[PDB]
RNA sequence: CGCAAGGUUAAAACUCAAAUGAAUUGACGGGGGCCCGCACAAGCGGUGGAGCAUGUGGUUUAAUUCGAAGCAACGCGAAGAACCUUACCUGGCCUUGACAUGCUGAGAACUUUCCAGAGAUGGAUUGGUGCCUUCGGGAACUCAGACACAGGUGCUGCAUGGCUGUCGUCAGCUCGUGUCGUGAGAUGUUGGGUUAAGUCCCGUAACGAGCGCAACCCUUGUCCUUAGUUACCAGCACCUCGGGUGGGCACUCUAAGGAGACUGCCGGUGACAAACCGGAGGAAGGUGGGGAUGACGUCAAGUCAUCAUGGCCCUUACGGCCAGGGCUACACACGUGCUACAAUGGUCGGUACAAAGGGUUGCCAAGCCGCGAGGUGGAGCUAAUCCCAUAAAACCGAUCGUAGUCCGGAUCGCAGUCUGCAACUCGACUGCGUGAAGUCGGAAUCGCUAGUAAUCGUGAAUCAGAAUGUCACGGUGAAUACGUU
RNA sequence: GCGGGGUGGAGCAGCCUGGUAGCUCGUCGGGCUCAUAACCCGAAGGUCGUCGGUUCAAAUCCGGCCCCCGCAACCA
RNA sequence: AAAAUG
């Protein structure tokens, strides 16, 4: 969890965010049938200028306050070791200890 | 149990012939809660006794189990030193249960076309004693005379 | 073995939340981070004042904080100066606007946040630990109290080897959901390394 | 002295800082006595044999990145390694730096649609000179220089905090005052019963108290009150025969508040106590079933790699950026799993009944085109309202006839679908064809006492994709327990 | 020249009386144990000295040869 | 009935 890393994983979201339009317009062009293969190939071609950290899946989502890359819980922002912490202070709002 | 406080639960459920002892041998046949296999395949077993068998079924299969039941249990104790065994009379309602899991595993070893003329086969053959079960039924009857040096 | 959280096991049985709102899967990620990212922030600021209690509603697109402290008068100084850099401070981090209402907390020594915090405080400038542990057992003793316990974990002194001391007096029963025992933890730096202060208070049973 | 064995009298050099007696607390014993626990015993189903998944040890490699090591490591951190993750290797590329503050200068961010480069990067690039103005100026943002710095998943868990495992959810562990002993200490806390319990009763130099046990919390099983849309349909009517429609507050159901179970009543035993064994009623009877809850402490137990922190260490590098590669390697060994070795079965046809949950950077219906994984399509839904979504084992009829087979599917060849910049290293599924080991598994070893075992399916997290793993929910549904050596 | 023999890496059964090679110690792997030793369980490893003949067929029956012995004997 | 050692 170096704070380099961090900072890299952040101008990475920046990235990804920043173009937002190219991708879906250039794969819903390719996955279009009557498009015909001259705006497949060109599509492909624009696809692989721009930078391959633009993409989603090149995007690990991390925890807000540590940013471990696991144990990761998406419905909250924090880590595994973070949200019992915070939930044991109460300050998650509606959390408690489950039984049933 | 050390306690002794665990009760046992009664289990009456017979179809249709209203018995005991069938429901019991269900269970016994009964693998995995397969409930209606056991059911279609003793009935099945019970209606080619019923039509190879004259009489009814049911005193034919009570029959075979008065010729299963071991009269005594051999079981081993250790002297301390030695490997022995003692001969002792089997509880009452033990014998019942000796006698249905004897049968049921020797129905299960003949190797013809089911399971369900299998155990139609060894309820004839207990029926009066020239089966395989009737078999290991009195060599462990023999065994209590071979030990019967210990006995008390 | 390990002991549940006493504050964490009595949530929602005596217990209260912290951060009592509403969101949906969008906006729920982001108001915890910002409950978060206030707290820490408020606490690290007003260290100076003896803050223990942070509590945080959100009416529609609005925020309130409530602010429990034992020295009110640090920030209510001559007439509002001081709480409206706040506000505006927490509108810079918080998106919606906020409201600030600081409640002054009488018998700060029934307060295991502020026990704790004056122990370790304490325990940093080189005093030594059994005193302060007496002091504070008997302070709360003096009024109320029904139970407390204080415990001190770590290289205690400056010895190479650490260890783990605890006075207790009255009763604490852990065990028992009505009551409502107040807990705290804090940490203490030394040059020696960190020590480890835990305030449990018991207050009484909570009947019907 | 004695026949001999040997007896009697009896030193020193040297060497050590102890040797020793009695009693105390604990631990231990192939010492004893009571009691408990799937600990045995009585049963059911497995592992160890075969194929495959996954982790570990070892070997090789450029790296196979770190950590976890009897029970208490080995489907473990990891609730998701094609790139990223990533901490390792090869090569290329930076030096107050990807990031914080402090000084100086130039200026907007932005948008610039091009070239070289595996890429970091370097060089053109129309456009705007900004906001507010003490109109002087100033804040923010980008770049250049300079130091104080910044940085480290670098070592020390035997310097630490926090968190966790374990004995063990076993019933114990202590203190004040008093008393006994020269003291370490002991009584309380021993004893007779009884209980799941240091639970309770009676006695009693002890009298009282605290942390444990029990209770307060959640859920499940009965009933009552309120509630009736999107949930329900007993009655009435219409109906195109779909609660579909009008309609109702009957019911189920959903979710809030209450009643009820307390050895309460009767019989016997019992020191006429605690309690035990029965009975009635009751949906439930003896803490009704399950969960959360883990005392004083032990193992210098685990973690410096989630985090924080005392020290020590590097500063042209042990700090940063980018391309590929490895973590999925392979003569072997071990742990945990899935599938089988078949007839209580494998195929074919139509057929009936679940619970739980997830969905507006989302679910994705109808229709149409494909044997097929899928594709176009766009409906409904912020959801008891629409979608995921057809449960399966089970039942009836037909066939196979016990044969390494109408079993079993590994392996392999060819051709495909989908997400992803990209499926060689190294993804998941689909179609045709090929078709292995396996005939129920040695010494040894494991889990389980009632909705339990066994067996059948469904859902969620992580997540673009990737589950035989983890967590969770229901269908069918047993056998056995005389007993404590 | 008398008598006896030859088979896993070492040592014994199987011959006789024809068709079937097993056992012990070793080596390897795995069990048991907190761990080691002891102990238990698997696996590999022998076409039987060789040649010829008998014999339907041979480790087995007969001989040639070779080797081993117990050998008397030999013993610089 | 077996059980040597650290
Ligand atoms: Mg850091
Ligand atoms: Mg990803
Ligand atoms: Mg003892
Ligand atoms: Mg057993
Ligand atoms: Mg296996
Ligand atoms: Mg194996
Ligand atoms: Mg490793
Ligand atoms: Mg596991
Ligand atoms: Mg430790
Ligand atoms: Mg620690
Ligand atoms: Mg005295
Ligand atoms: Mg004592
Ligand atoms: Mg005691
Ligand atoms: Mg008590
Ligand atoms: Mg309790
Ligand atoms: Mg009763
Ligand atoms: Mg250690
Ligand atoms: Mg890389
Ligand atoms: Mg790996
Ligand atoms: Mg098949
Ligand atoms: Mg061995
Ligand atoms: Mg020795």
């Amino acid at each position: 969890a170096k704070e380099s890393m961090k900072n890299r994983e952040l101008k990475r979201q920046l990235t990804v965010a920043k173009y937002a339009k190219k991708r879906a317009e250039l794969k819903a062009i390719i996955a279009n049938p009557n498009s015909s293969a001259e705006e497949r190939w060109n599509a492909q071609v624009a696809l692989q200028k721009q930078p391959r950290d633009a993409s989603a899946s090149r995007l690990r989502n991390r925890c807000r306050l540590t940013g471990r890359p696991h144990g990761f819980y998406r419905k909250f922002g924090l880590s595994r070791n973070k949200l019992r912490e915070a939930a044991m202070r109460g300050d998650v709002p509606g959390l408690v200890k489950a039984s049933w | 149990p050390r306690r002794r406080v665990a009760a046992k639960r009664e289990v009456l459920a017979d179809p249709k012939y209203g018995s005991q002892i069938l429901a019991k041998f269900m269970n016994h046949v009964m693998e995995s809660g397969k409930k209606a296999v056991a059911e279609r395949i003793v009935y099945g077993a019970l209606d080619k006794v019923k039509e190879r068998g004259k009489a009814d079924p049911l005193e034919t299969f009570e029959k075979a189990l008065d010729a299963i039941a071991p009269l005594v249990e051999v079981k081993s104790r250790r002297v301390g030193g030695a490997t022995y065994q003692v001969p002792v009379e089997v509880r009452p309602s033990r014998r019942n249960a000796l006698a249905m899991r004897w049968l049921v595993d020797f129905a299960r070893k003949r190797g013809e076309k089911s399971m369900a003329l299998r155990l139609a086969g060894e309820l004839l053959d207990a029926a009066e004693g020239k089966g395989a079960a009737v078999k290991k039924r009195e060599d462990v009857h023999r065994m209590a005379e071979a030990n019967k040096a210990f006995s008390h | 073995g390990q002991k549940v959280h006493p504050n964490g096991i009595r949530l929602g049985i005596v217990k209260e939340h912290t951060s009592v709102w509403y969101a949906d899967r969008k906006n729920y990620a982001d108001y915890l981070f910002a409950d978060l990212k206030v707290r820490e922030y408020l606490q690290d600021k007003l260290k100076s004042a003896s803050v223990s209690r942070i509590d945080i509603h959100r009416p529609a697109q609005t925020a309130r904080i409530t602010i429990h402290t034992a020295r009110p008068g640090i920030v209510i100084g001559k007439k509002g100066e001081d709480v409206e850099k706040l506000r505006q401070d927490l509108t810079k981090q918080m998106g919606v606007p906020v409201h600030i209402n600081i409640e002054e907390i009488r018998k700060p020594e029934l307060d295991a946040m502020l026990v704790a915090q004056s122990v370790a405080q304490q325990l940093e400038r080189r005093v030594m630990f059994r005193r302060a542990m007496k002091r504070a057992v008997q302070n709360a003793m003096r009024i109320g109290a029904k139970g407390i316990k204080i415990q001190v974990s770590g290289r205690l002194g400056g010895a190479e080897i650490a260890r783990t001391e605890w006075y207790r007096e009255g009763r604490v029963p852990l065990h028992t959901l009505r009551a409502d025992i107040d807990y705290a933890t804090y940490e203490a730096h030394t040059t020696y390394g960190v020590i480890g202060v835990k305030v449990w208070i018991f207050k009484g049973e909570v009947i019907g």
